[PDB]
């Protein structure tokens, strides 16, 4: 949840208005760098699944 | 087992009228058989026969097969059509490259080919070129293979030579060495019984194959194919292929797909790294200890790996499943 | 229109694929069916097929 | 913007320079099949929003 | 280099006398050659008492 919502809210998906590091860092106490840390970790997770890989092209 | 009578066939006089035409008579034959084997053998001979045929030709100063050349009366396509009828007979190889240099006024035949110790040319008098000016000179590396049954260049779109240079011209291949095959039954004057025939098989080849190894290879194919007509277990296929990739299919491709420098490519080829499935799980610690791989080469790898979404030196102890 | 253009003349060679409209000289229309091996066509006393 | 004839076509692999030169036009004498590129060309268009 | 063998083989006996047999993997003309051969063998070259 603290990673799905992070990825979802940052790049603005299924919520229209996308927010930034601060507007997400405020709603999750820890500001900026901490949330960017998680944001990068979620991207780390997507390095084996092939679904979005082929969807790329 | 104890039944039936039957007889057996055997070769008689193989009258070699010429280097192409041939007659292989089979005398010890009954009535029904002498007419049955006539079609079996005729088809296998007019089809399922070996031989050799040109597949590739690389000519200097000629890119595509539609160009011409100074001092050449004939155009490139025609010279490719003449090389179609090259009566070649290779000793014990599957692929040979006969060179052909020839300069000066005059017709260039199959003789002006470099007489190789393995290649046996039937007709060196065969036409291939016709140089005009005395300052005209040609040189073509010809390729001859061994196979069976037509199969042109149109069949191999690009399933041979991933690179294959501009100058390589693909030619069609008439593999089978048997032009025509005929046969007459005829009553045989076998000094024995009275009601027997002698399957006469009038034959016409190119001289690149003899009636001995020809009728034997032919009948041999019939035997091997009749071999399945014995027992009938009705063996089915198991099928049921697995539809669940445990890993990203991209890990199956070779490092060539990475599109990197030659120096880095040779390094991966020297460190026993073929697929990206090994580069994706190799650390920078091991990449620095690699011969001729400095800062520029390592930066190249991480940039060509990261762009594909993959990283460098990850771990996936599942390498590789699972055939 | 605008700017530069590139024309690329590429030449292909087609064989007699099954379906080509081929005819004689006496209104003898015809369309090729199958391809058929030399091994199983009508022949005579010699090796010559058709 | 103008459309330029280049070899820097986005989303291409090694099949690009395989048939195409340093410029973006396939070499005279190259064998091509259904799908390959003959002339590298890109047209400008930003926005897209995504 | 050589040739292939017929793998998928089916046999359905529409009784003890009438039956059908099918062999799929066969090259050009072989099905017909073996057809005429085995036909010409079964229609005369077979034993049996009458």
């Amino acid at each position: 949840a603290r990673e799905a919502k992070v990825l979802r809210m940052r790049f603005g998906i299924d919520m229209n208005t996308d927010y930034t590091l601060e507007e997400v860092g405020k709603q999750f106490d820890v500001t900026r760098e901490r949330i960017r840390q998680i944001e990068a970790k979620a991207l780390r997770k997507l390095r084996h699944p092939s679904r979005s890989e082929v969807l790329r092209s | 087992g104890s039944v039936t009578e039957f007889l057996k066939p055997r070769l008689v006089d193989i009258e070699q009228v010429s280097s192409t035409h041939a007659k292989v008579t089979l005398e010890p034959l009954e009535r029904g058989f002498g007419h049955t084997l006539g079609n079996a053998l005729r088809r296998i001979l007019l089809s399922s026969m070996p031989g050799c045929a040109v597949t590739e030709v690389e000519i200097d100063g000629v890119l595509h097969e539609y160009s011409t050349k100074e001092g050449v009366q004939e155009d490139i396509l025609e010279i490719l059509l003449n090389l179609k009828g090259l009566a070649v007979r290779v000793q014990g190889k599957d692929e040979v490259i006969l060179t052909l240099n020839k300069s000066g006024i005059g017709p260039v035949t199959a003789a002006d080919i470099t007489h190789d110790g393995d290649v046996e040319i039937v007709k060196p008098q065969h036409v291939i070129c016709h140089l005009t000016d005395e300052n005209a000179s040609i040189s073509m590396r010809i390729k001859v293979q061994r196979g069976r049954g037509y199969v042109p260049a149109s069949t191999r779109i690009h399933s041979e030579e991933d690179e294959r240079p501009i100058g390589r011209l693909l030619v069609d291949a008439c593999y089978s060495p048997v032009e025509r095959i005929a046969y007459n039954v005829e009553a045989a004057r076998v000094e024995q019984r009275t009601d027997l025939d002698k399957l006469v098989i009038e034959m016409e080849t190119n001289g690149t194959i003899d009636p001995e190894e020809a009728i034997r290879r032919a009948a041999t194919i019939l035997a091997e194919q009749l071999e399945a007509f014995v027992d009938l277990r009705d063996v089915r296929q198991p099928e049921v292929k697995e539809e669940k990739p445990e890993f990203d299919p991209i890990l199956l491709r070779p490092v060539d797909d990475l599109e990197l420098t030659v120096r880095s490519a040779n390094c991966l080829k020297a460190e026993a790294i073929h697929y990206i499935g090994d580069l994706v799980q190799r650390t920078e610690v091991e990449l620095l200890k690699t011969p001729n791989l400095g800062k520029k080469s390592l930066t190249e790898i991480k940039d060509v790996l990261a762009s594909r979404g993959l990283s460098l030196g990850m771990r996936l102890e599942n390498w590789p499943p699972a055939s | 229109g605008v700017l530069k253009i590139v024309k690329v003349y590429l030449a292909v060679k087609r064989r007699i694929q099954p379906g080509d409209k081929m005819a004689g000289r006496h209104g003898n229309k015809g369309v090729i069916s199958k391809i058929n091996p030399i091994e199983d066509m009508p022949y005579d006393e010699n090796g010559t097929p058709v | 913007g103008p459309e330029e004839i280049t070899a820097d076509i986005p989303n291409v692999g090694e099949a690009a320079l395989s048939k195409l030169d340093e410029s973006g036009i396939v070499y005279i004498g190259a064998e091509v099949t259904g799908g390959d590129i003959l002339v590298g060309k890109v047209t400008p268009k930003g926005e897209t929003q995504l």
